[PDB]
C-alpha cells in the first residue's frame, strides 16, 4: 500500500543471494581444485546430479557472474533513483522484470542441472548446449529492457513536473548507467536472435566462432560495469554517509558515469588480443580505449578516499593514519564495501596488464584472470551488495537488525575479504607459473610441480572461504525467518550522504545534463569501432558444426 | 573545513587526472615498443584465413602430419598444427633452434588453445580459422604446449610437446 | 580542511601497485621473448 515497489525490489534482492548462495557452493570445490586437492568425490555425495567439475564451473559462472549481478543491479538502480525522486515507478512494468527474470532462469537452469548446457557462462560455440539455456538466459537478460524503459519512464516524468531544474544526482547516475547498458547489451541480444537461437532449434546447423565470440565481448566488457556501477552508485551516494561523512564533489561523481556511458562499450576487444583474424590495428585501438575506461575508476579512487578521510578528521581523525580508525569499522554496512575496495587496488592493477595488448599474452586464458576477477566481483560488487543488506534491508522489511547479528557481519565480511586476497596470491602466481584456467587440475595432480607453494594458498583459501560462506547463509536465513516487524524504520528515509555544492557545480554539471547528446556520442563511439570489423566478419561467414563432449 | 575542502579538492583531482593520463601515455609508448621489435610476432595474423574443418585431416596441409614441418624460406619454417579433441598434431613438433618458426594451427572440433610454456605464444584456436603465430626460439630444449581454453570433459589432459633441436 | 594527505598516499598506494603489477608484467614478457 504504502510503497509496492519495495516488494518487488526486495524480491529481486532474495532470488540474487539464492543464486549466490547456490553457485558460491561450488567455489569452494573449485579453490580446492587449484590447490591439487580433489574435493570433488566430496561433493557428488552432497549433490549426486553433479557429474563434473565442469558442470559446477557453469553453475557457479552463471548464478553468480551473470544472474545475481543483474538481479542486484536490477534492484539498486531502480529502486534507489525512484525512492530519490519520491515518484513511484510502473509497477505493471516492474513486476514485468521480476517476472521475466524468475520464469527466465528457470528455462534456462533446466537443462544446466540436467548436465545439458555444460559449456561454462561464456558459451563460446561450436559448443551446443541445449537449447532452454540459451533461451531462458536470452529472457533473463531481456528483463534489463524492461528494467531501462521503467528507469527512462521517471526521468521523462520528473523531467515535467520540474522544467528546467538539473537532474537529482542518483537519478542521472541511473539514468546514464541504463542507456550505456542498452547499447551495449545489443552485442549479446543480435548473437543469441540471429546465430545462437536458430542453431539450437535446428533452423541453422553452424555457427562462425569468430563473430559469435566478437559479438560476445561486444557485450562482455560492458556486463562488467554493469555489475560495478550499482556498487559505485551506493559507494558514491550512500557510503559517505555511512562513514559519517559527505560526498567531496558531485560533478567528479556525475563525470566518471558519463565517462562510463561513453566508453564502456568500443573496448571489448581486449578479450580478443588472442583471436584469429582482427588486424592487430583495432586491437591496439581497442587497447589505449580500454586504458581510458580505466580513468572513470582512477578518479573515484580519489573522490572516495576524500570522502572517507574527510569523514575520518570530523570523527576525530588524527595523523596520516590517523583518519582511517576514526572511520565507523563497527558498522558492517561501513565496513564491507571499504575492504573491497581495497581489494579493488590490486585487481585494479591486474586490469591494466591485461589491457595491454601484447602483455595479454603473458597470462592470457590462465589461473592469472580468476585471481583478477575474484578480486573486482566476487570482492567489491559482492561485499558492496552483502553491505548493502544491513542498511537496505530495515528499509524494505522495517525489520531491525541486533547485535550479535551485526557482529556476525563482521565476521562473515572479514573472513570473506581475508580469504578473495589469500586466493588472489594464489591463482594470480600459479598464471605466471603458466597453470591454465577452467581446468579441473586436481584429476592430474603431478601435473605442475612448479606450483607447490601457491597451490597451498588455494587449499588455504579453499578452507576459509568455506567457513565465511556457510556463517552467511546462516546469517541470511536469520533475518527473513523472524517476524518481528518495525514499521517505523520502514518509512524512515535511506543513508543519503550529504553533498558539496560551490559557485561552479552549475557549469559542468550543466554539460554533463545533455543525455541525448551524449547517448548519440555513445552511439556512434560503439559505430566507429566495431563497425569496421564487424561488417568484413559478416562478408565472410564460416559457420562450424555442432558439438558436445559432456 | 568543509567549504575549504572544494576549492581544494577541484585542484588536487585535475592534477591527479593530469598524472594519470601522463603515466598511462608512458605505458602506450611501452605497448608500442613490442609491437615494433622482433617479439610482435605472436600476435595473430589479421588476415581471415578460412578453412572446412570436417574436412581438414584428408584434404590441406593437416592430413599428414609428417608433413607438418615444411621449409618455407632460407631461414624459416612453418609448421601445421592440428589442436583437436584432446590432443596435438603432432605430438612432437621437431624445428631448429635460431630459426622463424611460423605456427600455422586450426581445429576440427571445438575452441582450443594453444598455450607454449616458457614462451610468449598464446593463441586461440578456431575451428574453421588459421591462427598464424611467429616466434623464434632462441634456446634448445623440450616445449610443452598446455591448451588453456575449455574444450570438454578431457581438457585437463590435453597437452602438446614441441622439442627444439641443437 | 587543509590539505588531504590520506587520499593522496591512497592513490599513492595504487599507482605503486599499477606499476609493479605492469613493469612486473613487462619484464616478463622480455624473457618469454
Ligand atoms: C566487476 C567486474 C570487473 C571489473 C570492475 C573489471 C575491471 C577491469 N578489467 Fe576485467 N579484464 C580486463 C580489463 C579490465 C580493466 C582495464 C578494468 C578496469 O576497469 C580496472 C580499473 C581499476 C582501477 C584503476 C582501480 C582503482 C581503485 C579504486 C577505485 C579503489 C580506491 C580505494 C579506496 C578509495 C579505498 C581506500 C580506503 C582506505 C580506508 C585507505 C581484461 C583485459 O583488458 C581482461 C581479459 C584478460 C584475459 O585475457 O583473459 C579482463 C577479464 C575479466 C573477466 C574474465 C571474463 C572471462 O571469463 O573471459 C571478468 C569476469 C572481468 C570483470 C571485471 N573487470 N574482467
Ligand atoms: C566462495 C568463494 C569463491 C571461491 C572460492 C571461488 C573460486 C573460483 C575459482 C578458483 C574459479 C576458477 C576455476 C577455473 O577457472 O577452473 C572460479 C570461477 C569463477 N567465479 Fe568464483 N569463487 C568464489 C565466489 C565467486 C562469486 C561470489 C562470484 C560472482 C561474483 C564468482 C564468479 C566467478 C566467475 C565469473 C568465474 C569464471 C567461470 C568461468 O571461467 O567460466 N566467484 N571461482
Ligand atoms: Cu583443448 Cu582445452
Ligand atoms: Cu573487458
Ligand atoms: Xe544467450
Ligand atoms: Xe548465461
Ligand atoms: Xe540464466
Ligand atoms: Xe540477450
Ligand atoms: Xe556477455
Ligand atoms: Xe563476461
Ligand atoms: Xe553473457
Amino acid at each position: 500500500e504504502a510503497y509496492p515497489e519495495k516488494k518487488a525490489t526486495l524480491y529481486f534482492l532474495v532470488l540474487g543471494f539464492l543464486a549466490l548462495i547456490v553457485g558460491s557452493l561450488f567455489g569452494p570445490f573449485q579453490a580446492l581444485n587449484y590447490g591439487n586437492v580433489d574435493a570433488y568425490p566430496l561433493l557428488k555425495r552432497l549433490l549426486p546430479f553433479v557429474q563434473s567439475y565442469y558442470q559446477g564451473l557453469t553453475l557457479h559462472g552463471v548464478l553468480n557472474a551473470i544472474v545475481f549481478t543483474q538481479l542486484f543491479a536490477q534492484a539498486i538502480m531502480v529502486y534507489l533513483p525512484a525512492r530519490e525522486l519520491n515518484m513511484r515507478p510502473n509497477m505493471g512494468l516492474m513486476w514485468l522484470s521480476w517476472w521475466m527474470a524468475f520464469i527466465g532462469l528457470v528455462v534456462a537452469a533446466l537443462p544446466l542441472l540436467a548436465n545439458e548446457a555444460t559449456v561454462l557462462y561464456t558459451f563460446y560455440p561450436p559448443l551446443k548446449g541445449h537449447w532452454a539455456f540459451y533461451l531462458g538466459a536470452s529472457v533473463f537478460v531481456l528483463s534489463t529492457w524492461v528494467s531501462i524503459y521503467i528507469v527512462l519512464d521517471l526521468w521523462r516524468r520528473w523531467k515535467a513536473a520540474n522544467p528546467g531544474k538539473v537532474t537529482p544526482l542518483v537519478t542521472y547516475m541511473a539514468v546514464v548507467f541504463w542507456l550505456m547498458w542498452f547499447l551495449a547489451s545489443l552485442g549479446l541480444v543480435l548473437e543469441a536472435v540471429l546465430f545462437l537461437l536458430p542453431w539450437s532449434f535446428g533452423l541453422v546447423e553452424g555457427v562462425d566462432p569468430l563473430v559469435a565470440r566478437t559479438l560476445f565481448w561486444w557485450t562482455g566488457h560492458p556486463i562488467v560495469y554493469f555489475w560495478l556501477l550499482p556498487a559505485y552508485a551506493i559507494i558514491y551516494t550512500i557510503l559517505p554517509k555511512q562513514a559519517g561523512g559527505r560526498l567531496v564533489s558531485d560533478p567528479m561523481a556525475r563525470l566518471a558515469f558519463l565517462l562510463f556511458l561513453l566508453l564502456s562499450t568500443p573496448v571489448g576487444f581486449h578479450h580478443q588480443f588472442a583471436d584469429p583474424g582482427i588486424d592487430p590495428t583495432w586491437k591496439m585501438i581497442h587497447s589505449v580505449l580500454t586504458l581510458f575506461v580505466a580513468v572513470p575508476s582512477l578518479m573515484t579512487a580519489f573522490t572516495v578516499a576524500a570522502s572517507l578521510e574527510f569523514a575520518g578528521r570530523l570523527r576525530g581523525g588524527r595523523g596520516l593514519f590517523g583518519w582511517i580508525r576514526a572511520l565507523p569499522w563497527d558498522n558492517p554496512a561501513f565496513v564491507a564495501p571499504v575492504l573491497g575496495l581495497l581489494g579493488f587496488i590490486p585487481g585494479g592493477a591486474g586490469g591494466i596488464v591485461n589491457a595491454s595488448f601484447t602483455l595479454d599474452y603473458v597470462v592470457h586464458n590462465t589461473a592469472w584472470v580468476p585471481g583478477h576477477f575474484h578480486l573486482q566481483v566476487a570482492s567489491l560488487v559482492t561485499l558492496t551488495a552483502m553491505g548493502s543488506l544491513y542498511w537496505l534491508l530495515p528499509n524494505l522489511t522495517g525489520k531491525p537488525i541486533s547485535d550479535a547479528q551485526r557482529r556476525l557481519g563482521l565476521a562473515v565480511v572479514w573472513l570473506w575479504f581475508l580469504g578473495m586476497m589469500i586466493m588472489a596470491v594464489g591463482l594470480h602466481w600459479a598464471g605466471l607459473l603458466n597453470v591454465p584456467r577452467r581446468a579441473y587440475i586436481a584429476q592430474v595432480p603431478d601435473a605442475y610441480p612448479h606450483a607447490a607453494v601457491p597451490m597451498v594458498f588455494n587449499v588455504l583459501a579453499g578452507i576459509v572461504l568455506l567457513v565465511a560462506l556457510l556463517l552467511f547463509i546462516y546469517g541470511l536465513f536469520s533475518v527473513l525467518l523472524s517476524r518481528e516487524r518495525k514499521p517505523e524504520l520502514a518509512e524512515a528515509p535511506l543513508p543519503f550522504a550529504e553533498v558539496i555544492s560551490g559557485p561552479e557545480d552549475r557549469r559542468l554539471v550543466l554539460a554533463m545534463d545533455r543525455i541525448g547528446f551524449w547517448f548519440a556520442v555513445a552511439a556512434i563511439l560503439v559505430v566507429l569501432a566495431y563497425g569496421p570489423t564487424l561488417v568484413q566478419l559478416f562478408g565472410h561467414l564460416n559457420p562450424v558444426p555442432g558439438w558436445r563432449l559432456w | 573545513d568543509q567549504h575549504k575542502a572544494h576549492k581544494a579538492i577541484l585542484a588536487y583531482e585535475k592534477g591527479w587526472l593530469a598524472f594519470s593520463l601522463a603515466m598511462l601515455f608512458v605505458f602506450i609508448a611501452l605497448i608500442a615498443y613490442t609491437l615494433a621489435t622482433h617479439t610482435a610476432g605472436v600476435i595473430p595474423a589479421g588476415k581471415l584465413e578460412r578453412v572446412d574443418p570436417t574436412t581438414v585431416r584428408q584434404e590441406g596441409p593437416w592430413a599428414d602430419p609428417a608433413q607438418a614441418v615444411v621449409q618455407t624460406g632460407p631461414n624459416q619454417y612453418t609448421v601445421y598444427v592440428l589442436a583437436f579433441a584432446f590432443g596435438y598434431q603432432p605430438n612432437p613438433i621437431e624445428v631448429p633452434q635460431g630459426a622463424e618458426i611460423v605456427f600455422k594451427i586450426t581445429s576440427p572440433d571445438v575452441i582450443h588453445g594453444f598455450h607454449v610454456e616458457g614462451t610468449n605464444i598464446n593463441v586461440e584456436v578456431l575451428p574453421g580459422e588459421v591462427s598464424t603465430v611467429r616466434y623464434t626460439f632462441k634456446r634448445p630444449g623440450e616445449y610443452r604446449i598446455i591448451c588453456n581454453q575449455y574444450c570438454g570433459l578431457g581438457h585437463q589432459n590435453m597437452f602438446g610437446t614441441i622439442v627444439v633441436k641443437e | 580542511e587543509e590539505k588531504p594527505k590520506g587520499a593522496l598516499a591512497v592513490i599513492l598506494v595504487l599507482t605503486l601497485t599499477i606499476l609493479v603489477f605492469w613493469l612486473g608484467v613487462y619484464a616478463v614478457f622480455f624473457a618469454r621473448g
